[PDB]
């Protein structure tokens, strides 16, 4: 999930937008 | 966007800004 | 409630939500 | 105090409500 | 003022309170 | 900068006010 990508690693603006609706 | 590790309530607040009127889902499970 | 360690201003903001109209006391000393 | 219970360890909803008035 | 290490968005929010109507500059580079 | 003083070390009210305008 998001806690492995954006918290355990770093997320750019786009890798975070995949978690929008 | 910022080059840091986003966690906790800061990660949820990042998602709030980035999506806006689209909204989001936060499901923190492994 | 969340299963994480609550610290700093996040701990104070947790206390704000959880008590509401009762209020609280934050005394951080050892 | 609260910094030994809820920060150094984890606090449930009730162990945090003992710090209300 | 608090005796802790102020980082991330908490450091920016510290600067917001401390200056007020003077404003600030946050330039995080080395 | 400020990330070496107030984040890597601790800043009092005055060492932080030097970053105002
Ligand atoms: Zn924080």
């Amino acid at each position: 999930g998001i806690v492995e990508q954006c918290c355990k690693s770093i997320c750019s603006l786009y890798q975070l937008e995949n978690y929008c609706n | 966007f910022v080059n840091q590790h986003l966690c906790g309530s800061h990660l949820v607040e990042a998602l709030y800004l980035v999506c806006g009127e689209r909204g989001f889902f936060y499901t923190p499970k492994t």
